[PDB]
RNA sequence: AAUUGGAUUCAACGCCGGGAACCUCACCGGGGGCGACGGCAGGAUGAAGGCCAGGCUGAAGGUCUUGCCGGACGCGCCGAGAGG
């Protein structure tokens, strides 16, 4: 159409592609999607914390990657690469969906809560939030709240400087939010 | 066809396995009948060349003419001892309680040996 | 399914067609003869007595 | 001017383009833009009442057709939503729609 | 010789200044003339919605910025003078048009 | 017994049960159309990704 | 006949509704109709799908009477799905 609506089709094109992958990439260890948006052959890099998930028990999963986004897309030949990220305890929506996947299993809040704290914060973390929003396996709704060092401040360069991961971690009886806000030193 | 009280020759369990694999190979090269209806019209006209007949046909419509007519034509018929049994036979894995073969391909070699084994004993 | 659907005639030696053949398109479909109106076989066409 | 149009008969021979310069803009519309394939099914109903093979009581979900005059003289059925409520046609009813004559609503007193 | 536009926009401020201050400085020395990188509008972009899903109570109202910047860019050189400086690496999210006429 | 098929086949030429989003899948519930078709709620969601700006 | 539902003092009442003529739509009236995967018995001795023509339907082989094709696999329940 015209210069206006292409560049928000797209980012548009980027959330479709970013919301699928999330959900099925938990087991790698999802942190990100550099895309590369080209004529030839639409170059998507999808960031874990490990590869070997990825690529997936044999070759089946980066196929099965390459096959959906054929279907998403009018670019048919899209390649796959798989670049690591380089700090995973930097990166906040892997500690999310790093801790979600411990919830789920059904190892004990604070508990839970304490070796994630202690793995990031070893990483280099000014400061660290959980947040753990649910049932708290009762019937009221309330949040515990796991706090060490600095954290967010005021306004918007506030939120840009800072990293926030959110997973729903699933359960049989409920549910409960992982929220996970980092604070990186800068 | 055939009903499970026509014996006139025998049919060894021998016989009928290769009976069941020279049908197989004749739909996945060639051309294959099947469905009753159809072969009552393929060994009547002459375009089958060795008739295959299940054992299980009742109602009699299709089953009361076709073993006195069949000596009349100059061609060999063979028997399975069921419906499924020629089903899986035919080409397919669904039934087919008669089958007509019009052109061996690739089952040539064991179609030829098959109906002068079974014409020298009888039709 | 529907049985039973044997309704080609048998000679002695020979078969014969009792239904009717199209005149609309060519041979290989089958006329469900009414007596004044043809229905179609292949696809399902108001086809009228010729 | 008793009986609406010319006369009841010469509105029958008049039927397409000649009865538009007479109607209202909403009447014109309709017929010459076309009505819908159910508005074709109810065109051999009123025909085999009028003449040969056995009639059926001709009933209708039709609440946009606008009166005609070769449809005058029949007891057409008209579904209110729950159901049929008969309407002889006249031709003072040559000009409005036939989903006025039959009822929207339960007609009752209000409290 | 072929006058070319090179029209380029991008959706953020960085990204388009970086792009329109290389091209002016790797084509000035060849074979090239080069009219000045000229800025055009922002069209700035206005959405302007509802935060609360229930609709209720007060609901504070979110407005949305969507900037996109227009850089333009007169230049006579050929077809191969034109590639040798669409060499560039380019922000993400840079878009690139190219009219030619003579 | 026997009929042909159905997966809906009336008119639907326009208005809002026109539309569905490309998140939520809803035909009365907001369909913003600059080609990016989603609800008012799904928009919110999803926008730091996008590249709007909060700041009026 | 149904006037879909929820919201209810501030903080429910231009509210969910940033779009109710059909659509939407969840309500009502009427006509018509899919139930996975396994087990069980059935199979091609021709459709599970299509179809003139009346008789019926507000219309739809939809339904019956009625006659039939293209090429070949699916009820009824019982666990238990998809859907809401």
């Amino acid at each position: 159409m015209a210069i206006e609506r292409y560049f928000i089709r797209e980012a548009v094109r980027e959330m479709l592609i970013d919301e699928f992958l999330e959900k099925e990439l938990r087991r790698a260890g999802y942190g990100g999607l550099d895309i590369k948006k080209t004529p030839l052959g639409t170059k998507v890099i999808i960031f874990a914390a490990n590869p070997g998930y990825v690529i997936g028990r044999g070759g089946r999963r980066i196929r099965e990657l390459t096959r959906i986004l054929e279907k998403q897309f009018g670019l048919e030949n899209p390649q796959i690469e798989v670049e690591e990220i380089k700090n995973p305890y930097l990166n906040a929506k892997v500690q999310a969906v790093r801790l979600a996947q411990a919830l789920e299993r059904g190892i004990h809040f604070r508990r839970a809560a304490y070796a994630a704290l202690r793995a990031i914060m070893n990483n280099g973390a000014r400061g660290v939030e959980i947040r753990l929003s649910g049932k708290l396996t009762g019937e009221r709704a309330k949040s515990i709240r796991f706090y060490q060092g600095y954290l967010a401040k005021v306004g918007n360069p506030a939120e840009t400087l800072v990293s926030k991961g959110y997973a729903q971690a699933l359960l049989k009886l409920g549910v409960i939010g992982v929220k996970v806000a980092i604070m990186p030193p800068g | 066809m055939a009903k499970p009280s026509y014996v006139k020759f025998e049919v060894p369990k021998e016989l009928a396995e290769k009976a069941l694999q020279a049908v197989e190979i004749a739909r996945d090269t060639g051309k294959i009948r099947k469905g009753t209806n159809e072969t009552t019209k393929a060994v009547e006209r002459g375009q089958a060349k060795l008739v295959i007949i299940a054992e299980d046909v009742d109602p009699e419509e299709i089953v009361a003419h076709l073993p006195p007519l069949c000596e009349e034509k100059e061609i060999p018929y063979i028997y399975v001892p069921s419906k499924k049994e020629l089903g899986a036979a035919a080409g397919i894995e669904v039934a087919a309680a008669s089958v007509a073969i019009i052109e061996p391909g690739k089952a040539r070699d064991l179609v030829e040996e098959i109906a002068m084994k079974v014409k020298e004993l009888m039709k | 399914m529907g049985q039973k659907w044997k309704l080609y005639e048998i000679k002695d030696g020979k078969v014969i067609r009792k239904n009717k053949f199209c005149p609309r398109c060519g041979p290989g479909v089958f006329m469900a003869d009414h007596g004044d109106r043809w229905a179609c076989g292949k696809c399902g066409y108001t086809e009228w007595k010729k | 001017f008793r009986y609406r149009g010319y006369t009841l008969e010469q509105l029958m021979n008049m039927s397409l383009e000649e009865l538009a310069r007479l109607f209202p803009a909403r009447q014109r519309r309709s017929l010459k833009r076309g009505l819908t394939p159910e508005q074709k099914k109810l065109l051999r109903k009123i025909r085999l009442a009028k003449k040969g093979k056995y009639k059926k009581p001709i009933r209708t979900h039709c609440r946009d057709m606008i009166i005609l005059p070769e449809m005058v003289g029949l007891t057409i059925y008209v579904h209110n939503g729950k159901e049929f409520v008969p309407v002889e046609i006249k031709p003072e009813m040559i000009g409005h729609y036939l989903g006025e004559f039959a009822p929207t609503r339960k007609k009752v007193e209000h409290g | 010789m072929q006058k070319a536009r090179i029209k380029i926009a991008s959706t953020n401020v960085r990204s388009l200044d970086e792009v329109a201050n290389q091209i002016k400085q790797i084509a000035e020395r060849t074979g090239v003339r080069m009219s000045g990188p000229i800025p055009l509008p922002t069209k700035r972009i206005r959405i302007t919605t509802r935060k609360s899903p229930d609709g209720e109570g007060s609901a504070t109202f979110d407005r949305w910025e969507l900037r996109v910047h227009k850089r333009l860019i007169d230049i006579e050189a050929d077809e191969r003078a034109m590639r040798q400086i669409m060499r560039i690496r380019v922000p993400e999210d840079v878009t690139i048009e190219i009219e030619l006429i003579s | 017994m026997a009929k042909a098929d159905y997966n809906k086949r009336k008119p639907r030429k326009f208005g809002k049960g026109a539309r569905r989003c490309i998140r939520c899948g809803q035909y009365g519930p907001i369909i913003r159309i600059q080609g990016l078709m989603l609800c008012r709620h799904c928009f919110r969601e999803v926008a730091p990704k996008l590249g709007f700006r909060k700041y009026e």
